[PDB]
């Protein structure tokens, strides 16, 4: 192994899935959100963008996805006996969807 | 030189992250600002020259109104004390006009000067480059860590060991114009800042004045 | 003898013994069996 970092790998990687929360890990950098289509572009020297401290764009397969937080990761049980209690995500917007 | 372009230093500096909006302070191989390091006006057929240093970076003077004589820019970078095992590398171009540069860093065997083929060659590649208005790029061995810069893109290597110093860079020399050299001893520190998508627009090297570095 | 660089390219199954299901065996662990190394230094020694 004269060099580390060439990364030799079977099976090159395919497009992921636009819509559902998942635990990415993408070049040494593990974070959790979903992803969407974007048009916007930034420099060709880095696949990874922060605004600030958070991670906001990454770019897959030449395709730049802009990087959300999931919403519904935690939530609050109002809880009375076995068959009664309440759920209230404290984090998640449902205006909409 | 006398023509050194140092607005055509924004495009080699990169942060380790993608940053946007951000001003950072980054530090490593970065080509001297003062003109008296920019060999440019050699006449004397030894525009070839060499190097002592741990990189060295080439800028293309200017390509609008020659034609088709661009830069040649044959870089040799030597293991200083040679073995049959140590890793050598050598860019090349000829005059174009189109696009065609190659990089190949393989083994060789001999040191005298670049063959048809050599064994066990880890990057053997084209990667075209387009003319610009002006171009700048250069090549990095500090503590092993190969970084080929040419702009927009880059490529980084950790080897174990070469240990590069001579550097044997040639230009054809008396030609229709002439490409400028840089070849960088020390590592400096310069505070960066970067644009919306991350591409630096602004440096200052810290220790060109007492103001840089505060 | 001949060498090969390996860099940023995809390494295919078992394309670097005999077809033949008898002889390269000794190189075999487990259900994951596809592993090309014996004794490491001082790397992991499965490739996965
Ligand atoms: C980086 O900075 C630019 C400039 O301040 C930001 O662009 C602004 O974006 C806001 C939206 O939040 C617009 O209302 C402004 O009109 C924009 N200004 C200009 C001058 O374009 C940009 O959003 C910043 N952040 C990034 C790229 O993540
Ligand atoms: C045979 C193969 O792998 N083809 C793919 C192609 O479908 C894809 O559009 C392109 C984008 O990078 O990458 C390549
Ligand atoms: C199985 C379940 O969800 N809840 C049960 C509940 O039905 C039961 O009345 C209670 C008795 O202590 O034990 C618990
Ligand atoms: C402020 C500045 O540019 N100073 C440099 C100096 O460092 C260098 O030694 C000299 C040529 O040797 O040219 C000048
Ligand atoms: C590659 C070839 O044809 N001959 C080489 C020779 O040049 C070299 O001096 C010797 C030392 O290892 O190895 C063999
Ligand atoms: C939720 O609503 C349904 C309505 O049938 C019912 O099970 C119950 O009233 C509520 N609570 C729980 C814990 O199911
Ligand atoms: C390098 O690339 C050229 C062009 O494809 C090829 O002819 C040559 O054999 C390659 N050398 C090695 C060592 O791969």
């Amino acid at each position: 192994f004269v060099s580390t970092g060439a990364f030799v790998c079977e099976s090159n990687p395919e497009a992921p899935k636009t819509g559902v929360c998942v635990t990415y890990t993408v070049e040494k950098v593990t974070f959790q959100g979903v992803l969407y289509e974007s048009n916007f572009t930034f420099a060709q020297y880095y696949n990874l963008l922060y605004v600030g401290s958070q991670l906001r764009y990454v770019r897959i397969l030449g395709k730049v996805y802009e990087v959300s937080s999931c919403f519904e990761a935690s939530y609050d049980v109002l809880y009375r006996n076995n068959q009664s209690f309440g759920l209230l995500y404290r984090s998640f917007d449902c205006n909409q969807l | 030189c006398e023509s050194v372009d140092f607005n055509l230093f924004n495009t080699i500096f990169s942060t380790h992250r993608g940053l946007s909006n951000t001003t950072s302070v980054i530090t490593g191989a970065y080509p001297s600002t003062n003109k008296s390091d920019w060999s440019c006006n050699t006449r004397t057929g030894h525009l070839s020259g060499s190097g002592f240093g741990i990189g060295l970076y080439v800028q293309t003077p200017r390509e609008q109104y020659d034609g088709s004589g661009a830069g040649g820019y044959t870089i040799a970078v030597s293991p200083i004390h040679v073995t049959n095992l140590t890793w050598e590398l050598w860019i090349h171009r000829k005059w174009g006009v189109n696009s065609v540069v190659t990089v190949r860093l393989c083994r060789w065997w001999q040191f005298m000067s670049g063959p048809t083929n050599a064994f066990e060659c880890l990057i053997n590649g084209s990667y075209p480059t387009h003319r610009n208005t002006g171009y700048m790029f250069g090549v990095t061995w500090y503590n092993d860590l190969v970084r080929i810069v040419f702009p927009p893109t880059v490529l980084e290597m950790q080897l174990d060991g070469l240990q590069w110093e001579r550097v044997q860079f040639n230009s054809p020399v008396n030609a229709g114009h002439a490409t400028r050299f840089n070849v960088v001893k020390d590592i400096s520190t310069v505070l960066v800042e970067t644009n919306s998508g991350g591409s630096v627009f602004r440096y200052s090297y810290c220790a060109d004045g007492f103001v840089n570095g505060l | 003898f001949k060498r090969a660089v390996f860099s940023n390219c995809i390494v295919n199954y078992t394309t670097w013994v005999n077809p033949d299901q008898r002889d390269f065996q000794h190189l075999i662990l487990s259900n994951g069996k596809f592993n090309p190394f014996t004794e490491c230094n001082g790397l992991n020694r499965i490739v996965d």
